[PDB]
């Protein structure tokens, strides 16, 4: 709609817009139009063009932003950088191209001289072999750029962002000032994000680290025009609603445009940004601190006013409620590879085999790529191994360095095959290219870990490969109390940091979606509260659906994640 | 971490000086150690998984069994088939009976890449390889489970591990040492593979530097190798053959580094 819309008709204009191969979308966006002239005098200046990454990217001269002129140089106060409002925030964003070599003397200057405390980088320094932008902050300890002296203090790695700290001198001045650095690590090499659920949590991690009293937030990508304006469009959107759940995507888009030129330079990101916003709209928030979990889990177990369930089922069944994927998984030739006919990877996420010459599907094998708490890929989320697809399960652990497996069913269960045996019990065996021994094997009271030595019968070489096997899930329902399971994730990733096993995390049960989610749930989540104090299980969960369909398929998993999540706390000091 | 607890890292730390000290206080030898009392220290003080902590639980009830306990017995007793955890394990009972920090992850995360030896972090670190452990490594234990196949990184681990001797094991000297010699061309002996990187760098030759990584160079080999010349390093930069400048700037630079920071007779 070219105006404002309430969020409760936005799905429905979404609907309306993308009607018809997305005919009112094309034209809305083609439309946008600020209905003036401008001038960047500035940027065309021979000294100051090759402080443009391209040169049809320019900064509009009544809103670039002008660093202080240096006696006897000209062009000492152009960088390619706008002000861009904010919603009732005005000059509250910067929106600047990603520095050259020879920009980032000025690119920190900007920085001092503008009092910002908050860098936003919307991409990797590299993409598919293509230089995006140059590596400006130093890798480690201190490194002079023109006036300003930086020294990078702290770095925090998770799964999709980046956090660091600095601190910052100026020559000539004794005072220090620091500065916050929020990289982006998941938008993709091409195109815009298959699912915003990852943009829309480092937009919140941002809003609550950014100081209320600082200067304008510096957000940069390439150009400075495209990821640049769906994070600034994102954000601003996102504090309109919360102060009068509307939204004006196009107004201020157009808005934008007079600040900067082609701000969403594609219509595919225009399209992103009401999908994201209709995202937000939709999930509320969900985010608990550890001090309020107890009374927040008393609340969902409440059935609110007109309903007519609790509201834990309600939030279970929101889940769902965000939604061709799975192009390999129902090919002719791979059909039989999955345990049951309806539970597929998606194509984006799923694991790879190396392909076999002659073979169609060879490279197919019903497991999926799952992000973890610090690192993507962590985790690989698969079915219990069939006798078909034992051999491709060995070959999967080997291809990607993978030397924990966690197994969360007995082999059978009610009298049917949760799992076949893939592995030896006696004495070796060979599964194609791989030979197994067993080495060792250990009861412990809930859970069995056994030892394999494996061996690629190609060149020789070989690895040791452990599984641990939890025994103490009931073969109906769930767990009672979470702390045998609390203490098992505990002791796979324990092995995992104390063994030095850089590779993901093999899990299976049955079609590899319930208690596998529950054990990768639980995996992030109390990470997350021990180091963060606070438990968002809704954006979890839905996080890993996004990765592999109906990650914790049950909603007593469900439950038993926050029973689990609130027994954890009870370790603590505090608690 | 903003929530703390029993489960950190210094807390560990602490409750494990506080056994220690208690038993030491008490005055109790190795031998007459209770069966609670030695699997608290094989948790805390050795540092053993929980299945391995749970055999001994069940089969070893007080420390004169365990200090008797032969190579074969370890192994059904409490469970350990593993040889490298075994030799973790006699040393640590040898050194408290002998009595009455740099563990594993220090090996892994630090000692090991300084060495230019990364790769090796991970098979060390499997195998609970501390500092104690290192010269008593046989040449099986480094060629097959450790996976070091090529003779010159054994080789390179051999005179890393008499650097630490030479240093009797005094890490906090060995930073020390390191930072004291970060700008100057003395004590090389002590070189990371970072300051050789470092040094290399400094010469002009910074396009053959990051070459050294994963190489098993560093200052220790240089220091205490007589076999070891600048050619030999030549091809760990991968320096051209025909590349006649190079080889000069090297061999004359590799000179007055040996002579300036080393004992050498070259």
């Amino acid at each position: 709609h070219m105006g404002s819309i309430p969020i409760t008709d936005l799905a429905d204009n979404i609907e309306r817009l993308k009607a018809n191969d997305g005919l009112k979308f094309s034209q809305e966006y083609e439309s946008i139009d600020p209905g003036q002239q401008f001038t960047w005098e500035n940027s065309n200046l021979e000294v100051n063009k090759p402080k443009n990454r391209y040169a049809n990217v320019i900064a509009y001269d009544h809103s670039r932003v002008i660093l202080t002129s240096i006696d006897g140089v000209p062009g000492s106060d152009y960088i390619n950088a706008n002000y861009i409002d904010g919603y009732r925030k005005q000059n509250a964003y910067i929106a600047t191209q990603g520095p050259l070599p020879e920009t980032m003397g000025d690119f920190w200057r900007m920085v001092w001289e503008q009092r910002t405390a908050t860098v936003v980088m919307m991409t990797r320094l590299e993409e598919k072999s293509r230089v995006k932008c140059d590596q400006y902050w130093p890798a480690r300890g201190t490194e002079t750029c023109g006036l300003i002296q930086v020294t990078l203090l702290d770095t925090v790695e998770l799964a999709t962002y980046t956090v660091r700290t600095f601190a910052l001198h100026k020559s000539g001045s004794s005072e220090k000032r620091e500065l916050r650095q929020f990289q982006f690590m998941a938008w993709p090499d091409h195109g815009v994000p298959e699912y915003p659920t990852p943009i829309l949590a480092f937009l919140r991690r941002v809003k609550a680290c950014n100081p209320l009293d600082a200067g304008p937030m510096v957000v940069h990508c390439s150009a400075g025009v495209g990821r640049t304006g769906c994070f600034i469009v994102i954000d601003a959107m996102l504090e309109r609603m919360k102060h009068e759940k509307t939204v004006d995507i196009y107004g201020h888009v157009t808005c934008m445009r007079s600040q900067r030129n082609y701000m969403v330079q594609t219509e595919d990101q225009y399209v992103f940004i009401h999908e994201a916003l209709l995202e937000a709209a939709t999930c509320g928030h969900t985010e608990v601190p550890a001090r309020n979990l107890y009374a927040h889990i008393q609340k969902l177990g409440q059935v609110p006013p007109g309903e007519s369930v609790t509201a834990m089922e309600l939030e279970f069944k929101l889940l769902a409620s965000s939604k061709s994927r799975f192009i390999s998984a129902n090919l002719p030739c791979n059909k039989f590879k999955n345990r049951l006919v309806n539970i597929m990877p998606y194509e984006l996420t799923r694991v790879c085999l190396q392909p076999i010459r002659g073979v169609e599907g060879s490279d197919y094998i019903n497991a999926s790529f799952l992000d973890g708490y610090r690192q993507q890929k962590a985790y690989i989320a698969t079915q219990g191994p069939l006798a078909e697809s034992t051999e491709d399960f060995w070959r999967m652990l080997w291809e990607h360095n993978s030397t924990i497996i966690v197994m969360l069913t007995k082999l059978r269960e009610m009298g049917r095959e949760k799992c076949h045996q893939y592995w030896p019990a006696e004495r070796s065996a060979r599964y194609q290219y791989f030979v197994v021994d067993p080495m060792a094997e250990y009861n412990m009271p809930q859970y069995i870990l056994r030892e394999f030595k494996v061996t690629d019968a190609r060149d020789g070489q070989s690895r040791t490969i452990r599984q641990f096997q939890f025994t103490d899930w009931p073969e109906q329902g769930v767990p009672k109390t979470g702390e045998g399971f609390i203490d098992f994730i505990g002791q796979v990733h324990k092995t995992k940091e104390q063994f030095g096993q850089d590779g993901p995390i093999t899990v299976h049960c049955s079609a590899g979606v319930g208690r596998t989610g529950v054990f990768i749930t639980l995996s992030i989540v109390l990470e997350r509260m021990r180091y963060e104090g606070v438990v968002d299980m809704f954006q979890t969960v839905k996080t890993l659906r996004t990765q592999r369909p109906a990650m914790v398929q049950t909603e007593d998993q469900y439950q038993l994640c926050y029973r689990a999540a609130l027994e954890y706390l009870g370790s603590f000091d505090h608690y | 971490a903003k929530l703390t607890g029993p489960g950190d890292k210094d807390r560990r730390n602490k409750r494990k000086h506080e056994l220690l000290e208690e038993a030491c206080r008490q005055g109790l030898p190795f031998a007459a150690w209770d069966g609670p009392t030695v699997v608290s220290w094989l948790e805390l003080w050795v540092g053993m998984p929980a299945w391995y902590v749970a055999a001994c639980r069940a089969n070893v009830k007080s420390g004169a069994i365990m200090a008797n306990l032969s190579d074969t017995e370890i192994q059904r007793e409490i469970g350990i088939s593993n040889p490298l955890h075994r030799l973790k394990l006699r040393l640590a009972i040898q050194e408290m009976v002998s009595l009455t920090d740099m563990n594993h992850e220090w090996v892994g995360n630090d000692w090991l890449p300084s060495l230019g030896l990364p790769q090796y972090r991970s098979y060390f670190m499997e195998s609970l390889v501390d500092a104690r452990m290192l010269d008593h490594l046989n040449k099986k234990e480094l060629r097959g489970q450790l996976k070091m196949v090529d003779s010159f990184h054994r080789v390179s681990l051999h005179y890393g591990i008499m650097c630490l001797k030479r240093l009797n094991y005094d890490r906090k000297d060995l930073e020390r040492r390191r930072e004291e010699s970060q700008t100057q061309i003395r004590d090389v002996m002590v070189w990371s593979n970072e300051r050789v990187m470092g040094w290399v760098s400094g010469l002009g030759l910074k396009e053959f530097a990051t070459n050294l990584t994963e190489s098993g160079v560093h200052g220790a080999l240089l220091a205490l190798d007589e076999t070891f010349d600048y050619s030999d390093l030549a091809l760990l930069l991968q320096i051209p053959t025909q590349n006649a400048q190079a080889r000069q700037l090297l061999e004359k630079e590799f000179s007055n580094l040996i002579s300036l920071g080393t004992d050498r007779r070259l």
